[PDB]
């Protein structure tokens, strides 16, 4: 049976420009009796079923814009996004069906590339309801920025904290093509009341120098 | 202004052929709507290998073959690539290379009679297996042992084919199933068979 | 529409329980379709499990799933099944059923997929993220300690649409989920508007509407 | 409809020869085999000879082996029974029968039912 590998894993292309996703198999999937490659291309957006875009390497399924084009033969194949658009931000899998078992590729993530935007930063002290819970959670919000890469270093009494942080990124907004990140540092209620200044220091490509937004406990 | 490939003749023929002498019909210079095939609710098996019938209403092939015959129910399993048994090896063999569809349906109301319809026949013996898409209508007396029979049947010397006993009260599978098999031809040759959509 | 597939509802199970999810085809020409089952684990790609032709119930599995689950079919009602004998926590995923009219053919019809979560459910606790002390202001809701996904969240019964970001849930070391939901509004609004956040979680059937203010 | 007509019966003294014919009209290409049966008054029908339409190999009851020869002419669709060395044992009404059941084993046509029958002709041996 045949195993497939696509590249790149992630891909960022600006609006209107071409995006290319290659996909190589370990075995040729070319029925010589009909001369068709038995490879398909699927699109999948978050929370939606996968969508078949192109079958037989180069044939578009109904309901697929002509901006999509795949071709190649034998072992290497490529799906080309001519004039990328916002509604194309998704994950694209290449699947074979020459022989069972069918297999997919590991998936390629397409995202829109925009120009650098600085994040607007906010810090939220823990509730007062959650401090009767016995644990506190401090939150830092990075809002509307690009690219996604950004380091969020927690400081508690100017002591750099690591290992109690947890990040999560909303993925690309459809209007400005910007992400937003929220790091949540979680602490014991005991440990939370042994320190007084809690600071979220974010450094990003769009900022001249690292922006720190802090708060002192009980003010 | 009609010009469609005549699948009505293949599927709606009043009498069919025995599997040992299976009938092949060619398809050439025409346009066939395949939606009449899959979307009529009288098919008990519609296994398509390597091609989807809902997705070739676009591509033009060199030519399409429609093989049709009549077997019994338990033998429809043998009408597949890589099968064995009296039908797959001695009557109608499909290649492992097969790209096409084997369509079949229960026909106990057409090919049965009260006292049995012995008009359909199947081959019991031959000295070698059928090549794919081979039709052997030989009636030479099968020589089963060392004894050579020069055209006369006797001991270890039998007639090569027997006939089904299709009576309508037989359980399913001892009941006649009509089968139509579509094979597809296309690469380096003028294409004259495709569909609309 | 030629064919559309409809799947079993979402199932929240516990370890060891049996489970059999469904996928039902509505349309003419179902006799041609070969129903397959694709598994997608949370935040990972798609994995092909097996395929089945309901006409004969001929089924082929993939090596990473043979024996571990079974793929049934009830031809009389155009339904293909997928069944576990005893669920492990490794089975928590989304399960799509996919159809294509033939074998070694594209899967051109997909179902909505059934999420199946196999662990004990837990109600969420939601705490407010209050705005700080001109220009722009940010506030939000922190939904902590809950299982399983998904958890609702909307602002003003859904009347507040833009400027709101509801982050993907993360899995804590506790094995429980938690997410945050923030909004950006003009600071003029802080004395005027009332920004309720609505939090349902139907595995536990909670629905909480906390409203955030600047605290002092 | 398919109808079989017998011919050639009559009276003949023992040791003599007789050739009966049975002409078939109708569904011709479906013929699997023809057979001859006889029945004396008060005694039960007995098989004597059958022949396969394709190929023409014959099966004989032991009682007439070496004396009776069953024959067929596909072109005018008649089966024949040549009855030499007639004995008074052979006096009976002789029926020809037709079956469309193709049986791999030729001896099946001695026991299996036949679908269509003639109405018979009388053969009387005078000793
Ligand atoms: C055969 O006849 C039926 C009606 O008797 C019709 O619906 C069907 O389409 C015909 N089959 C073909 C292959 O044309």
């Amino acid at each position: 049976d045949i195993q497939l590998t696509q590249s790149p894993d992630s891909l960022a292309v600006s609006l209107g420009e071409r995006a290319t996703i290659n996909c190589k198999s370990s075995q040729s999937v070319l029925y010589s009796s009909i001369n068709k490659n038995y490879l398909a291309w699927y699109q999948q957006k978050p929370g939606q079923p996968p969508k078949l875009l192109i079958y037989w390497a180069s044939t578009r399924e109904s309901g697929v814009p002509d901006r999509f084009s795949g071709s190649g033969s034998g072992t290497d194949f490529t799906l080309t996004i001519s004039s990328l658009q916002a509604e194309d931000v998704a994950v694209y899998y290449c699947q074979q069906y020459y022989s069972t078992p069918y297999t997919f590729g590991q998936g390629t993530k397409v995202e829109i590339k925009r120009t650098v935007a600085a994040p607007s930063v906010f810090i939220f002290p823990p509730s007062d309801e959650q401090l009767k819970s016995g644990t506190a959670s401090v939150v830092c919000l990075l809002n509307n920025f690009y690219p996604r890469e950004a380091k969020v270093q927690w400081k508690v009494d100017n002591a750099l904290q690591s290992g109690n942080s947890q990040e999560s990124v909303t993925e690309q907004d459809s209007k400005d093509s910007t992400y937003s990140l929220s790091s949540t540092l979680t602490l014991s209620k005991a440990d939370y009341e042994k320190h007084k200044v809690y600071a979220c220091e974010v450094t990003h490509q769009g900022l001249s120098s690292p922006v720190t937004k802090s708060f002192n406990r009980g003010e | 202004i009609t010009n469609l490939c005549p699948f009505g003749e293949v599927f709606n023929a009043t009498r069919f052929a025995s599997v040992y002498a299976w009938n092949r019909k060619r398809i050439s210079n025409c346009v066939a709507d395949y939606s009449v095939l899959y979307n009529s609710a009288s098919f008990s098996t519609f296994k398509c290998y390597g091609v989807s019938p809902t997705k070739l209403n676009d591509l033009c092939f060199t030519n399409v073959y429609a093989d049709s015959f009549v077997i019994r129910g338990d033998e429809v399993r043998q009408i597949a690539p890589g099968q064995t048994g009296k039908i797959a090896d001695y009557n109608y063999k499909l290649p492992d290379d097969f790209t096409g569809c084997v369509i079949a349906w229960n026909s106990n109301n057409l090919d049965s009679k009260v006292g049995g319809n012995y008009n359909y026949l199947y081959r019991l013996f031959r000295k070698s297996n059928l090549k794919p898409f081979e039709r052997d209508i030989s009636t030479e007396i099968y020589q089963a042992g060392s004894t050579p029979c020069n055209g006369v049947e006797g001991f270890n010397c039998y007639f090569p084919l027997q006939s089904y006993g299709f009576q309508p009260t037989n359980g399913v599978g001892y009941q006649p199933y009509r089968v139509v098999v579509l094979s597809f031809e296309l690469l380096h040759a003028p294409a004259t068979v495709c569909g609309p959509k | 529409t030629q064919m559309q597939l409809v799947q079993s509802g979402t199932e929240v199970k516990k370890p060891g329980e049996s489970l059999k999810i469904s996928c039902k085809g509505s349309g003419y020409g179902f006799i041609t379709y070969w129903i397959g089952w694709v598994r997608q684990m949370p935040g990972k790609g798609l994995e092909w499990m097996g395929i089945i032709y309901p006409g004969d119930s001929e089924t082929r599995y993939s090596p990473s799933f043979q024996g571990q689950v079974t793929i049934s079919a009830d031809k009389s009602i155009n339904t293909a099944y997928l069944q576990w004998s005893s669920l492990k926590a490794s089975d928590t995923a989304i399960y799509y059923c996919a159809g294509g009219s033939g074998i070694s053919t594209p899967m051109d019809v997909w179902g909505q997929g059934t999420t199946v979560t196999v662990a004990s459910t837990k109600g969420p606790s939601v705490f407010p993220l209050a705005p700080s002390s001109g220009g722009t202001a940010a506030l939000g809701c922190l939904v902590k300690d809950y299982f399983p996904e998904p958890v609702t969240v909307s602002w003003n019964s859904g009347a507040l649409t833009s400027g709101v970001h509801t982050f993907p849930a993360v899995l804590q070391s506790s094995g429980l989920y938690s997410l945050s939901s923030v909004v950006t509004v003009p600071s003029s609004s802080l004395g005027t508007q009332t920004y309720i956040c609505n939090v349902n979680h139907k595995p536990s059937n909670t629905k909480v509407d906390k409203k955030v203010e600047p605290k002092s | 409809q398919v109808q079989l007509v017998e011919s050639g019966g009559g009276l003949m003294q023992a040791g003599g020869s007789l050739r009966l014919s049975c002409a078939v009209s109708g569904r011709t290409f479906s013929t699997a085999a023809m057979g001859w049966f006889r029945q004396a008054p008060g005694k039960e029908r007995e098989f004597v000879a059958a022949i396969r339409w394709s190929g023409g190999s014959a099966y004989y009851a032991d009682s007439v082996k070496g004396r009776f020869t069953i024959s067929r002419d596909k072109a005018k669709n008649t089966v024949y029974l040549q009855m030499n060395s007639l004995k008074y044992e052979d006096t009976a009404v002789y029926y020809c029968a037709r079956t469309e059941n193709v049986r791999s084993l030729l001896s099946d046509y001695a026991t299996w039912p036949y679908d269509y029958w003639g109405q018979g002709t009388q053969v009387t041996v005078s000793s």
